[PDB]
DNA sequence: CTTGACAAAAGTGTTAAATTGTGCTATACTGGGAGCCGTCACGGATGC
DNA sequence: GCATCCGTGAGTCGAGGAAGCACAATTTAACACTTTTGTCAAG
């Protein structure tokens, strides 16, 4: 649902040391699959902290209780040497397709 | 009353002078620095009325109390500025000049 | 002298005026031919006419000479430096008493007015006057809110006494006239200045109390 | 006739 | 996704540089690379050698050489600071005193010449601009038949535009030849005698004809001496002026013999030599030497006219619309012409300055005034019709714009002065000018696009390439030839079968003088290089072009330009092969110069280590706003340590996928009506497209404000705006500008500005209000910048330019300027316009959920639903074939390249569909599923319709349906199948620049005009809708008198009426009766200004004052 | 409702500085420069 | 009766924004001084 990348103001910017821009990172995140092991859980925050040179995938998120990543091999970004990616992804539970212009979380 | 007919006819020089509120004797439009219109010019407040409602050029009368009054210091009538859209001037030609509409419009009416 | 804001025939006629002046002032005792003396007057008249009649907004002859000198200096510096000079260099080259601000103001003054009928676009169906709003006459919203404010003020003044409301209207120009001074209103009512001021202040305080208890007049303040 | 400058030059040439 | 290529025609040569028409011409014009001593007499160098030397008549101002310096600022700096990308031009001049014998030499600074970027476009005042080539009649001598009188011909001598008067030669009924110059007709005998021609010479040369030569002999003129004849000619041309030999000879020389005033041109001279069979020494009609006039072209022209009148076999009339007689002026020629005009003005100023004032002490720098030259150059590059604001929505847009040829412009035709003759496709347009591509409407046929293989020659005549065919075998030799040379050979077709190099077909379809013929291989002299040379870049990008009607292929090619880049743009499944070439030649992507290894990859720049070891850093253009508002960004496509060969891709440009032009999305399209949402070209899309962000683009809008100096006081840009709450100023930083990254909606403030109020007393009600509230009125008022309605987005950039900044030349009286770039991510929505390469266009009318769209039996829903009824009327069958091929590729996982007129055919598409159905139904068989009952019912209905062969198994009937391109399609709502098989495939659909978001507009009250007080027009100015004459006629036809009166008075210009109506509406009352409009008052006042007494009367004929006594003295 | 003291706000009267407008340049100069061009049809006079 | 010059007309929206120099006549910013209030104490 929401993404916050350190030292990034809007989604129309390019993160230094990262091959993909913020738009492509958001597009990659939109394909992430998260399974909640606890039915009562409604919102979770996943923290990603990576440093280049590497290919940061969905498996690099810090583990969270009662949360599982069903596609650890999903490609998120490519960090160049000297580049850093610190980000927080808020994942909620809902129904249907909610455009970002409506919820605005 | 209600407008029912519209009449168009030639305007005599006496009628033209009657329409005008004053003769425009100078080609000056406005001052370059103060931006105020020049006296006896194409934009003169003394002829065509004040720029703003109820305010003379000399800045002595600035209210509707002196409505329909002509300031003695500047000569600008204290009235609504909208008269600037309806008040005409006139240029007194040194020599008569023929109206082109009655000359080059074949057949020439004067001819 | 053609192409400097005046047509050829206008320049010819102004030169004719200068020629008449030269004939008036010509002296044959000095044994100089008429052309030598007449040329000065003809070119003087032509230049004066160009200075006084080549611009829609008239500029005095001294300011025209100043603008011409500034343009010449700017052109010389532009050809010397191989680029457009900044205002600092132009002001320095002009001489004492000139700074960047004065050069900028002179250039701003030297801006010819733009025609309202200049077409824009391949088709000849547009003009500048179609894109310039009229900001003199009040908009319908402005007239409507002025009428609403007048009505609300009239309703609010009904709570005031007969004398207090009249005093406030006289003191604030609500009778379409200039705001009458305290002495004028006092003489109109036969009362001294201090009592008029006191009753006006009391009525204003009462109106403030009513507005505080109602808050039906604050939105018009903006 | 159509050019005022031509007419003026003709007049002053007399 | 492997790429399968169809076609059997092998092109011997590749496509020429698509931007060479703009680049090579300007390179020739500038000649900034060739050393000055090796410069030829072309372009601005030719202009210099023409105008110079300047003679006072003993002062000579001669020109030696010129050089161009480095540009003061780079392209990015010029774009950011709203400057002009130009290079300083200096000229080296020498002043020679003939009497004294002294030379003074110095380098003078003539000014600035705008430079062309590598892509072929200029940067004028910070805006990208493109110079459009102009097609016009080639100068020279033409012989056209007189339409008024049959059997007679008239000779026309045409110089370069604005470089001399057109000369007419006609045979009068009396038999005396008449010469017409500047609308003045005179006997040609006089001017021919001026050229020193005797009776014997004319009798011996032109006497071998009819009575025309006898009519040419007038003893009155022949007995006259050449000097007296010249005086008489001057008297005939210019009456009233006194007859003087010096003035007369000067006028004649300037009219027909002065190279500086008359210029036939290189093309004109070449055409004259080719036609009349003569060798002109110069480019003038006559040569003035030894104090006498010598004929150059008049006698050969008269001889040719006489021979054509007589009827000699070897002479024929000239076609004015023939493309060999029509030439192209590129950017170089137009820039050279404007430079010549400016340099002539400069020479005139020097001449009028060099004869007055300290003649002994003079320098070339003092005499030369470069202002006229710079003024002419800036006028040409800014206010000229041919200098158009660059269209760079996508790389294809700019690529087409650079290759456009316009018949309009200065010195050319006009939109409403042009007949059918100039708008038709002449037989010589084959291979040189695209026939289909042209802007439909009032400009059809007046603007065209250069062909793919066509190139403009040195003289300006478009040439096309042809393969030389000798002895019946086609060689690799390619000849670039023009129309006039093309007409002399029999040229075969590119589709002629070849057994290697030998032509196999006994009957070859060829062209002879533009007409189709059937010839033998022995009679074949030339061959077409490829089918692509006939069509332009856009039309070559339309697959299955041979199945599209020209009127609709025109729309498809035009709309290919308007496609916006998409954040997930992907190349079409069915291509023609030019996508890679278009991307490469548009200079939008990034390519390696030579072999090397990529060292650093980043979203902002790419650092590459080449083989020689040098580090090369390419910055990446990221989210740069184009001229059309689209976002142009380059995305790297390489990784650190990856080795790249020379020419390999480094970063995708805007609207590109791996170097392939990607203007849209490959979506699953089903061709069927759907609940009326497909009515009249409307398009139905699935919500799945929005779910995965298809047709989603980025648009950047620029909002500009200026803080200036005012007599009331200087306007200050600050956060402290009076009478504003903290909520409105939440997004503004300490400098008054909105913080970068803040979301802005309509009515929100971008930058805060306060302006000093005009010194004026307030209204008494306002004064009483202020006294009641005890708030002293402030000296400043809100004049900040706010987002207009219907706009907004995310603020991505803020640029603040202040006076005194390096290179920032602000207008006088302006303290500073603030520009805010706000980017919004637009998704597909109802009202947005989609299209395809075949001209099928429409607005999205419904966005159904995934569960409502029709789905395949395997569960895959369709993404787009198209109305079939748009196919039969528009005759664009190419979209059906593209749909079939896309279905085959979708079920085979591959893409196809089918070149136009030589590519995929029906059997190949059918066998591809056979393989696709084989895999598609084998998967279902392996999964353990037979044939659906709904499929069985659909098959029964189809065999009742004759679509499948009766008696076959359901698998075979399904295979037949798939071979026909149709599949059994289920309904997403009912679950029952569609009663007939539906054509379902994968089609490439583009999202056009026309979007409902930028077009929706509404207004109740707003700005009004100055004179007529009527509302303004345009969404940007917040204006009303134009209720023209036709709407008034419609209202009169309905008889809605009151509605018409309201729309004429209450809602348009009745100032008191509109104010009272608004006050009544906001009070809940009915609007009052309207009054006289202000437009009628303006009418009356202007008629009075024309000295016409317009008086309005009543029933009793008494005058009625409509001005309420305001105009009465 | 009154009766005196204060403290600016605006107007009157010089004062020169800034701005503005008119007069004057004395070898001899003595008739303009840009056009310039791809439309057809229909009044309607203008003459032969 | 007929060739010829002249004048008028040729769709609708929208989106396009090149002297200075001296000298006298006129205006006005800057102060200095009465004049007129706006307000405050005194009930
Ligand atoms: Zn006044």
């Amino acid at each position: 649902t929401s993404v916050y990348i350190e030292d990034v103001l809007h989604e129309f910017s390019t993160i230094p040391g990262v091959k993909e821009d913020v738009v492509e990172i958001i597009l990659n995140l939109k394909e992430l699959v998260v399974r909640f092991l606890n039915p009562s859980l409604q919102t979770v925050t996943l923290l990603l902290k990576a440093e280049g040179p590497k290919e940061v995938k969905a498996r690099d998120f810090l583990p969270v209780a009662d949360v599982e990543i069903m596609n650890p091999d999903l490609h998120i970004a490519t960090l160049e040497e000297g580049g850093r990616l610190n980000m927080e992804v808020r994942v909620d539970r809902g129904v249907g397709y909610v455009p970002a212009e409506k919820h605005g979380i | 009353k209600e407008v029912r007919k519209v009449r168009i006819a030639l305007a005599s020089p006496e009628k033209i002078r009657s329409w005008s509120y004053g003769e425009v004797e100078k080609p000056e439009t406005i001052n370059y620095r103060t931006l105020k219109p020049e006296r006896d010019g194409l934009f003169d407040e003394r002829i065509f009325g004040p720029i703003k409602d109820y305010e003379c050029a000399c800045g002595k009368y600035k209210r509707q109390r002196f409505e329909g009054k002509v300031c003695e210091r500047c000569g600008v009538e204290v009235t609504k500025s909208i008269v600037r859209r309806y008040r005409m001037g006139h240029i007194e030609l040194a020599t008569p000049a023929a109206h082109i509409w009655f000359v080059k419009d074949v057949p020439s009416k004067i001819g | 002298y053609t192409g400097r804001g005046l047509s050829f025939l206008d320049l010819i006629q102004e030169g004719n005026q200068g020629l008449i002046r030269a004939v008036e002032k010509f002296e044959y005792k000095r044994r100089f031919k008429f052309s030598t003396y007449a040329t000065w007057w003809i070119r003087q008249a032509i230049n004066r006419a160009i200075a006084d009649q080549a611009r829609t907004i008239r500029i005095p002859v001294h300011m025209v000479e100043t603008i011409n000198k500034l343009s010449r200096t700017a052109r010389q510096l532009q050809q010397e430096l191989g680029r457009e000079p900044t205002y600092e260099e132009i002001a320095e080259a002009m001489g004492p008493g000139w700074d960047a601000k004065r050069v900028e103001e002179t250039l701003k003054i030297a801006q010819e007015p733009v025609s309202l009928e200049t077409p824009i676009g391949d088709e000849k169906d547009s003009f500048y006057g179609d894109f310039i709003p009229d900001e003199h006459l009040p908009s319908p919203v402005d007239a409507a809110t002025q009428s609403l404010l007048s009505e609300e003020l009239e309703k609010a003044l009904s709570k005031l006494s007969e004398r207090e409301a009249m005093v406030l209207k006289l003191r604030k120009g609500l009778i379409d006239g200039r705001e009458h001074t305290l002495e004028e209103v006092g003489a109109f009512f036969g009362v001294t200045r201090e009592r008029i001021r006191q009753i006006e202040n009391k009525a204003l305080r009462k109106l403030k109390y009513h507005e505080s208890r109602t808050r039906k007049l604050r939105d018009f303040l903006d | 006739t159509s050019d005022p400058v031509r007419q003026y030059l003709h007049e002053i040439g007399q | 996704m492997e790429i399968k290529r169809f076609g059997r025609i092998r092109e011997v040569i590749p496509l020429p540089p698509l931007t060479e028409i703009q680049v090579e011409s300007y390179r020739r014009a500038l000649q900034a690379d060739v050393p000055p001593e090796k410069r030829e007499n072309v372009g601005i160098q030719a202009a210099f050698r023409e105008t110079f030397p300047i003679e006072e008549e003993g002062l000579v101002l001669d020109f030696l050489e010129y050089r161009l310096g480095e540009p003061p600022f780079p392209q990015d700096e010029c774009r950011e600071k709203d400057l002009t990308y130009q290079a300083p031009l200096y000229a080296r001049l020498q002043l020679i005193h003939k009497d004294t014998g002294l030379i003074k030499e110095d380098e003078v600074f003539l000014g600035h010449i705008p430079l062309m970027t590598e892509d072929g476009s200029f940067i004028i005042n910070g805006a990208d601009r493109v110079i459009v080539s102009q097609i016009h009649r080639s100068p020279g001598v033409y012989f056209t038949p007189d339409p008024a009188r049959p059997g007679r011909y008239i000779a026309s001598i045409i110089p370069l535009p604005k470089r001399g008067p057109w000369i007419d030669l006609e045979v009068e009924p009396n038999g005396v030849v008449s010469m017409k110059v500047n609308k003045r007709k005179f006997p040609l005998v006089l001017l021919l005698r001026v050229l020193g021609y005797d009776q014997e010479t004319l009798a011996r040369e032109l006497g071998a004809y009819g009575e025309l030569v006898q009519g040419l002999m007038d003893e009155s003129v022949f007995a006259m001496r050449p000097e007296e004849a010249l005086i008489r000619l001057f008297t005939l041309l210019r009456p009233g002026d006194p007859p003087k030999r010096d003035k007369a000879v000067a006028y004649v020389y300037g009219l027909i013999a002065d190279p500086r005033r008359y210029d036939l041109g290189e093309a004109g001279r070449y055409k004259a030599e080719e036609k009349l069979g003569i060798r002109l020494s110069g480019r003038t009609l006559a040569r003035f030497e030894d104090g006498e006039f010598k004929d150059e072209v008049f006698l050969p022209t008269l001889r040719y006219l006489f021979a054509l009148t007589a009827g000699v076999p070897g002479h024929e009339v000239d076609d004015i619309d023939h493309l060999g007689n029509r030439r192209i002026r590129t950017v170089g020629e137009l820039m050279t012409d404007q430079f010549r005009v400016g340099l002539a003005r400069l020479a005139r100023g020097v001449r009028e300055r060099m004869l007055m004032g300290s003649e002994d002490s003079l320098t070339p720098a003092k005499l030369v005034n470069s202002r006229p030259l710079e003024a002419a150059i800036r006028e040409f590059f800014s206010r000229s019709q041919l200098s158009q604001f660059k269209d760079e929505t996508n790389p294809l847009s700019s690529l087409r714009h650079k290759r456009r040829i316009s018949a309009l412009g200065p010195g050319g035709l006009t939109r409403e002065r042009a007949g059918f003759d100039v708008r038709d496709v002449h037989r010589t347009h084959y291979g040189r000018i695209c026939p289909v591509e042209t802007p439909e409407g009032a400009n059809i046929g007046l603007i065209t696009s250069l062909a793919a293989y066509a190139r403009v020659d040195e003289l300006g005549f478009i040439r096309t390439p042809y393969r030389r065919v000798v002895g019946g075998v086609v060689t690799d030799e390619v000849v670039y030839m023009t129309a006039t040379e093309e007409d002399r050979y029999t040229i075969a077709q590119a589709n002629t079968p070849l057994e290697g190099n030998r032509i196999a077909a006994e009957r070859v379809v060829a062209r002879r003088k533009g007409e189709p013929v059937i010839v033998s291989p022995e009679e074949v002299e030339f061959m077409d290089v490829s089918p692509k040379q006939v069509f332009s870049v856009n039309t070559n990008l339309i697959p299955f072009l041979e199945h599209d009607d020209a009127n609709r292929a025109l729309m498809g090619s035009n709309m290919q330009t308007q496609a916006v880049p998409l954040i997930r743009a992907q190349a079409p499944v069915v291509m023609t092969g030019l996508e890679e070439r278009v991307v490469r030649d548009s200079l939008a992507a990034l390519y390696a110069e030579e072999d090397g290894e990529v060292a650093k990859v980043d979203g902002n720049r790419i650092v590459v280590r080449y083989e020689d070891g040098r580090l090369v850093e390419y910055p990446l253009r990221r989210f740069y706003r184009s001229n059309q508002g689209t976002a142009l960004d380059q995305r790297p496509r390489v990784v650190v340590g990856q080795r790249v060969r020379k020419g390999d891709l480094l970063a995708d440009g805007p609207a590109s996928e791996n170097g392939f032009l990607a203007l849209g999305q490959n979506v699953l399209v089903a061709i069927m009506p759907f609940d009326g949402y497909n009515f009249e070209d409307a398009i139905v899309i699935s919500e799945e497209l929005l779910k995965r962000d298809f047709y989603t683009s980025i648009h950047i809008e620029r909002y500009e404000i200026e803080a200036r100096d005012t007599k009331l006081g200087p306007e200050r840009i600050t956060r402290d705006i009076p009478h504003l709450s903290e909520a409105a100023l939440r997004d503004l930083d300490e400098e008054g500008v909105v913080r970068i990254g803040a979301e802005v909606k309509p009515g929100d403030i971008l930058v805060g500005r306060t302006s000093f109020k005009g010194e004026s007393e307030p209204t008494p009600e306002e004064r009483l209000l202020r006294s009641i509230f005890g708030e002293k009125a402030r000296d400043v008022k809100d004049t900040s910048l706010r987002v207009p309605p219907g706009e907004g987005g995310i603020v991505v950039r803020t640029v603040r330019l202040r006076r005194g900044d390096p290179g920032v030349e602000l207008k006088p009286g302006v303290r500073e300027v603030v520009r805010v770039y706000v980017a919004q991510k637009r998704k597909l929505q109802v009202g947005d316009k989609l299209a395809n390469r075949h001209g099928n266009k429409g607005v999205v009318a419904k966005i159904l959920p995934v569960e409502d769209m029709p789905h395949l039996p395997d569960g895959t829903p369709v993404d787009v639903i198209l109305n079939p009824l748009g196919v039969p009327s528009r005759m664009n069958l190419g979209q059906i074939l593209e749909t079939h091929l896309g279905l085959a590729g979708y079920f085979l996982g591959q893409r196809y390249i089918s070149p136009i007129f030589d590519g995929a055919k029906e059997p190949e598409i059918k066998e591809l569909l056979a393989q696709a159905f084989e895999v598609y139904f084998g998967k279902r068989k392996g999964e353990g599923f037979g044939v659906d009952k709904r499929e069985v019912e659909v098959l029964r209905r189809a065999e009742k319709l004759g679509l499948v062969t009766p008696g076959k198994t359901p698998e075979e009937q399904l295979k037949e349906l798939f071979l026909q391109g149709k599949v059994v399609l289920y309904d997403g709502r009912t679950g029952e199948p569609i009663e007939g098989p539906i054509v379902v495939g994968q089609m490439f659909i583009m999202k056009l620049y026309h979007m409902v978001e930028d077009k929706m507009h509404a207004r109740s009250t707003g700005p009004y005009s100055l004179i007529t007080q009527q509302p303004l027009g345009g969404k940007a100015q917040f204006g009303g809708q134009r209720f023209g004459e036709m709407e008034v006629w419609a209202l009169e036809a309905y008889g809605a008198a009151h509605t018409l009166q309201e729309m004429l008075t209450l809602k348009s210009d009745d100032i008191e009426g509109r104010n009272a109506a608004y006050e009544a509406i906001i009070k809940g009352e009915d609007v009052p009766e309207p009054s006289v409009p202000e437009s009628f008052r303006v009418l009356v006042k202007e008629l009075q200004a024309l000295a016409l007494d317009v008086q309005t009367l009543d029933e009793k004929d008494n005058p009625v004052d409509i001005f309420e006594g305001l105009a009465s003295k």
